[PDB]
């Protein structure tokens, strides 16, 4: 029978659903303002660090985020998520996948201990008393050399002084680094300064990649897109793209894209029936994007207002109703080459 | 005849750990640098 196993791949499966409908819901709103902009960010690394943050939370504060995150359908999202991480954190040789949470709290703060043990159970986070009080700068340099750590030196600087100040007692860290060859491996010698079109009037050069061969490909003709899965080592992850045709449009050419673009829709075709082994040639540009953003503002657009207020009851932490979240850092980066991809981000949930 | 995959335009693109299906990075390239 193996209930057990069903029920934690269950489990599992409603994480990454919850995690799917997040990514689009918080890209959508993302676009709304940066139409024009390079977006990236890692929502496993955001969710996270508001699930570790969902555990403590009560009433409207909860139920608000619960449906923000899309963690509704689940009797136990803390088991997914410790299950998904325990996944990530395998040990292996052939590939670069981790992931760590951690819990800085204010060293006269004092949290319950049901919270402490539940974090460690089902995120790995573990706490470390600092002085946030009478020492802002000296935490806020120590966490950022976890988070250092942690990202393979990509992100040193995680907080800034404006993150962290006197009144700040809690901060509640993700960070995840990624590192894997590609399946097939691009020749740095076919690669060629190419244009890149960011409209149908403007263009910059890239360095393109290229090589000739078979990936799964979706080809969706009467939606004017292409999309094609790009294997790491033993296809245990992948990069998909999604191309439209061409620009057909005033900007960027995914005006439609976006307007259309849905969880239900992305997941349908990412694993489709018709994305299958085509011959291709294949051009993708040699890339890299770096970005940071505060998601408190972007987050109580999308619904989450409470957990921001006086009003905020994140009582399965403390028995005090004084804390209240001020930030949500979320910082990325993600380096595309001929060898493969490196990616990395970190999310600092700052509660005063 | 071989299918012409050209990333010279805007496009979506994700990182995927395959057998869970978790969406692990997401983003929008644009805007080269």
């Amino acid at each position: 029978k193996d209930r057990w196993g069903s029920e934690l791949e269950i489990s599992m499966e409603q994480v990454s659903a919850s995690i799917g409908n997040f990514t689009v819901d918080l890209f959508n709103k993302l676009n709304e303002t940066n139409r024009d902009k390079n977006i990236f960010f890692s929502p496993w690394s955001i969710s996270s660090a508001l699930a570790l943050t969902y555990l403590a939370a009560k009433g409207s504060t909860a139920r608000e985020m619960a449906e923000v995150l899309h963690f509704e359908q689940a009797e136990n999202i803390h088991s997914g998520f410790k299950e998904l991480l325990t996944a990530f954190n395998k040990p292996r040789n052939n590939y670069s996948l981790r992931s760590a949470n951690r819990i800085y709290v204010e060293k006269t703060y004092a949290l319950l201990p049901t919270y402490l043990q539940l974090s460690k159970k089902y995120y790995k986070a573990e706490p470390q008393k600092v002085n946030f009080k009478t020492a802002p700068e000296q935490s806020r340099k120590e966490i950022n050399t976890w988070v250092e750590k942690q990202t393979e030196s990509k992100i040193k600087n995680l907080l800034s002084s404006d993150d962290v100040k006197a009144t700040t007692r809690l901060i509640l860290v993700n960070a995840i680094y990624f590192k894997a060859e590609w399946e097939v491996k691009f020749q740095a010698e076919k690669t060629s300064i190419q244009p890149f079109r960011l409209s149908k009037n403007k263009s910059k050069p890239v360095k393109m990649m290229y090589m000739r061969d078979t990936f799964p490909v979706l080809i969706m003709e009467k939606m004017n897109f292409k999309m094609i899965e790009l294997p790491y080592v033993k296809r245990e992850l992948s990069m998909f793209i999604l191309l439209p045709d061409d620009i057909k449009d005033g900007t960027t050419g995914l005006e439609q894209l976006e307007r259309e673009l849905t969880y239900e829709r992305l997941s349908e075709w990412a694993d489709s029936k018709m994305m299958t082994e085509t011959l291709v040639d294949l051009h993708l540009p040699k890339f890299s994007l770096e970005d940071r953003i505060d998601l408190r503002d972007t987050l109580r657009n999308m619904g989450m207002t409470t957990a921001f207020t006086t009003n905020a009851d994140f009582r399965g932490m403390t028995d005090k109703k004084d804390l209240a979240i001020s930030k949500v850092i979320h910082q990325s980066f993600v380096a595309v080459d001929e060898k493969g991809t490196e990616a990395v981000a970190a999310t600092a949930v700052i509660i005063s | 005849h071989v299918l012409k995959f050209k990333v010279d335009h805007p496009f979506h693109f994700f990182i995927r750990h395959n057998k869970s299906k978790t969406i692990l990075f997401f983003g929008r390239f644009c805007c080269p640098v």
